[PDB]
């Protein structure tokens, strides 16, 4: 009896669909709006709903009714009635062949929220399964009209919403711009620090996540407080709403230098660089390397809540992986340098068992980012005089001289850049670390062991102000030893640095001028 | 992607005192004057910048 | 009566079938009295439907009712030939009856009558003719109708005004020497009249028609402009039909091109800006052109779409649009005219950045864009250098590297009209541009970073007397900078320049003169 | 698109070789062409009898 009355009540609706139409066309308001009526409840009964999905002149006559219309009840009703039949993918391709979209998105422009939910909700399945659907909604101007609706209250509607600028949003410029002209990271935000319903925030993450890839968005999110909204989740049970947030937050990462109040922020990541999860701890890494970039009153906080135990447990745990270890480390860099905690950091590293790992990813099979900010962080370490020792029974000292040389050889013999780093910047990075590590005695004669002097001395004629520095720096801590002083005027910086003395720079000249004393001083 | 070095917005440190005459001071002129360019701040190496651009699929 | 009525059918058509013979003799009387009488007979079985075929199915019949409606001097009996005609025109049997009987040059005669009802009756059965039966128009035109109905759109029945409208539609459709006629019939102001007048959405309607296939026209567009068409379709832009607003849009988007010098634009101005946001974008499309055109040398306008915040909307288009070339071109143009010659474009300047247009702006730069796009594109951006604040950004965004890109194989063709424009305004765009952008630091590096002076200097080894004032603006710009200066002469600057500092452009010189002149200091 | 037109002497008399009202790039105007694509049941023919004889034999017929 249920396979006997649907091409019953199917047929029967063949029967009736073609006059309906013809009553929508008509010019009495008021017949319209009855007929919709009819045709609205029609669409319940899926035999009918059938008959209307292929019925391409019922369908453009319920949309152009639609957008046309006055009564708050046809306008539900045909909004229903396309929602409806947005279910099947006939009912998809049908409403979108009939120009349902713009209709649609005028819609979404309406003070009925019953017409909104519908309207969004069609909108959303035609975003989700019909071909074209996206570009279309572009055009029909939908992202100003979705962000405005983010001054909605209804958790249920606001998720689908966001998905829907969402979907948009995924690798589309013009949209990601639109709904930044729009207001959209202020809305987001909003939304990320106000509601509750998981679903809902998870979405609206992965929207900034979309956003913040973006050159434009990014700043925006920032200054809309972002960093900080997006921080009271990373508690949350949602690993989803978790990892998004992780990522969204590295992204942001670079354009929040300036940012103030992110101690919790800076703190919950510190705490998740003990997770077990990789993506976490990655991104946990990543995100303190940034913040802690030249901003002072970030690097102190860091420092105050455990951070340097916890990055160097951290690059501890990671061995090889260089996508946790680069970041790790730099941050240890950021820390151990350029603020009031720099020195503290410095025997924290030590006092934490660091400085053994970290002589160890001076090599192989470590890659040249990750050397180039172990080598940096080693020079900070260095200006801890508690750290010379310690430093040098490790074997750093023979191997940054190695690293010199080799890179140095690869200066010359492109006379006659790797992985992004330009060894050039492993020669003034290695010499710079022996500079300030030739600051203990016994280290000043490891160095000088190492038969360094004359290699020193050519690098007096680098064209490269800051190796120039760090050559005639660490000739100066050298040549503070008379021996030293003249092995080192035997090499022929007699001649280099008395030219190095009209310098541009400050500390080159002065360095400069030190060893040429340093040399004749009896 | 690659990192970027990043000047370090200094709280002003610089202060290195010109060469005197009278030669029989030159000597203890450098060893001020050494004290500052060890301290100066705007000596490599810098902090950086890593700039991650992940959207997912 | 299921079958009471198809038995007096049949009835009553064999009875007329056996009395068409005698009326038509009668029709073709010479005591017109007799005729007169024949006449009012025919009207009156003409009324019933089955008397009516029996009319249509006779040749001589309707050849008779015809003559008599054309040559009578009753008006009574003018009133019923041609009401009579008027029944049968709504039959295929019948249009094509009078149309064989020579119906229709006896029409259009009866377009001259005074008397209101034949009027009605002949303008009717035309308008069936001319839709449904093939050969009316030419017959109507050749008849001289367009004439006869123009005359008559001083009449102020709605209904028949709207008939008489659509006629002209129908005729003046792609076929130039009718509206010609149209136009020497003093159609164009009759037109606009109505439009301004009325309030009958259907004679709305079809008038805006009969005007949209009056705008393709290089002779009726100016008249149209002038008859005050612009506002008047302007009027119309937020009626509820849709079909009445799309027309007048395209309409008043083939006029556009005309109207840049018209007064009073204000109101239209206003709505166009308003329907960019509308969620057609045929409609945007069509604003987006219209504001394009008339924002096109008149500061006054251009002042008047800014106050309505037209920057904005115009943005906005251009990110809707995306690759929607068809949308960004107008759309750009728009942008660029309203980005300088008027007090406002300061402001402009600004906010097409502050809207973040900006990027997109600067990414049409890049392909699939096409040159007629790119053109507009670049001339965009030369403005926007205007602004200080947009110096940065612009960089930022990559707009320095693509435009001597441009720059570059646009040149090479100026040696060895692709998709329509000519490479020549490529060079004295992107040049142009650079020269502005030149302006900034950072950008001169980034500029010269890329080896142009070997491009720029050899420009003034150019005739086009714009390409030239713009590379000496670069220099002028790029010298002001020692380590250039010097390479600058260090390809043969001095050179040309000397020459250049003769030339008749107050231009060209005073660049020449300060290029030179830095250039050795 | 139609194009539609409306010793330091060197550093002031140059202010105004930027600042040039009638100079490049100039507005410009696009011409578009877009040009689209009786009832009556009254069988009262009595009148016929009182007309003419030359109508007798239609007045015979419709009364």
């Amino acid at each position: 009896v249920n396979l006997i009355n649907y091409q019953d009540d199917a047929e029967l609706a063949t029967r009736a669909i073609p006059e309906l139409t013809k009553l929508l066309n008509d010019e009495d308001q008021v017949v319209v709006n009855k007929a919709a009526v009819m045709v609205h409840q029609l669409s319940k009964k899926e035999a009918s709903r059938h008959a209307i999905m292929r019925s391409p002149q019922m369908v453009s006559a319920i949309v152009r009714t639609m957008q046309n219309t006055n009564d708050v009840e046809t306008a539900r009703c045909t909004a229903g009635t396309l929602h409806n039949l947005s279910h099947h993918r006939e009912g998809l391709l049908a409403i979108f062949k009939s120009g349902g979209i713009p209709a649609l998105v005028k819609m979404l422009g309406s003070p009925v929220d019953s017409v909104l939910f519908y309207a969004i909700t069609t909108l959303h399945n035609l975003l989700l399964h019909q071909e074209g659907a996206k570009m279309a909604v572009r055009l029909a101007g939908g992202l100003q009209k979705m962000v405005a609706l983010l001054n909605k209250t209804n958790v249920k509607f606001l998720a689908i919403t966001t998905d829907c600028l969402q979907i948009l949003a995924y690798g589309n410029q013009e949209s990601k711009l639109i709904i930044l002209a729009s207001g959209g990271p202020q809305a987001l935000v909003n939304i990320m620090r106000t509601y509750t319903y998981e679903k809902l925030l998870w979405t609206t993450s992965r929207v900034l996540k979309v956003l913040s890839v973006c050159s434009s968005n990014k700043p925006a999110i920032v200054e809309a407080g972002g960093m900080q909204a997006l921080g009271l989740h990373l508690t949350d049970p949602s690993q989803r709403l978790v990892q998004n947030c992780l990522w969204t937050l590295r992204n942001l990462s670079d354009a929040a230098t300036k940012q103030e109040g992110m101690e919790g922020l800076l703190g919950t990541l510190v705490q998740l660089l003990g997770s077990d999860d990789i993506n976490v701890v990655t991104c946990a890494a990543g995100i303190l390397s940034n913040l802690t970039c030249n901003n002072y009153k970030n690097k102190m906080m860091v420092c105050q809540v455990g951070g340097i135990e916890a990055l160097v447990r951290t690059v501890l745990r990671a061995g090889d992986r260089e996508d946790i270890t680069e970041p790790a480390i730099c941050a240890l860099r950021h820390l151990t340098s350029r603020h009031q905690e720099a020195e503290m950091a410095q025997n924290a590293v030590r006092l934490h068992y660091g400085l053994p790992v970290v002589v160890k990813l001076l090599h192989p099979p470590s890659h040249w980012p990750l050397i180039k900010a172990t080598v940096g962080l080693i020079r900070n370490l260095a200006l801890c005089p508690a750290n010379h020792a310690p430093l040098r029974e490790q074997g750093a000292i023979p191997r940054l001289v190695q690293l010199l040389v080799r890179a140095h050889q690869d200066t010359q013999r492109r006379t006659s850049f790797v992985e992004g780093v330009r060894m050039e910047e492993i020669v003034e990075g290695c010499t710079g670390a022996l500079h300030i590590l030739a600051r203990d005695v016994h280290n000043r004669i490891v160095i000088r062991g190492l038969n360094t002097i004359p290699l020193f001395v050519q690098l007096l004629y680098s064209p490269i102000e800051n190796i120039q520095r760090v050559a005639a720096g660490v000739l100066c801590e050298l040549a503070q030893d008379k021996e030293a002083a003249e092995a080192i005027e035997a090499e022929g910086a007699t001649a280099p640095l008395t030219e190095l003395l009209h310098s541009r720079n400050e500390g080159v000249a002065t360095y400069a001028a030190a060893v040429l004393f340093r040399m004749s001083e009896d | 992607v690659t990192r970027n070095d990043v000047a370090p917005t200094l709280m002003s440190v610089p202060q290195y005192r010109p060469r005197p005459a009278n030669p029989d001071e030159i000597g203890n002129f450098i060893d001020e004057n050494l004290k500052a360019a060890d301290s100066d701040p705007t000596a490599p190496p810098y902090d950086s910048l890593l700039v991650f651009d992940y959207e997912g699929s």
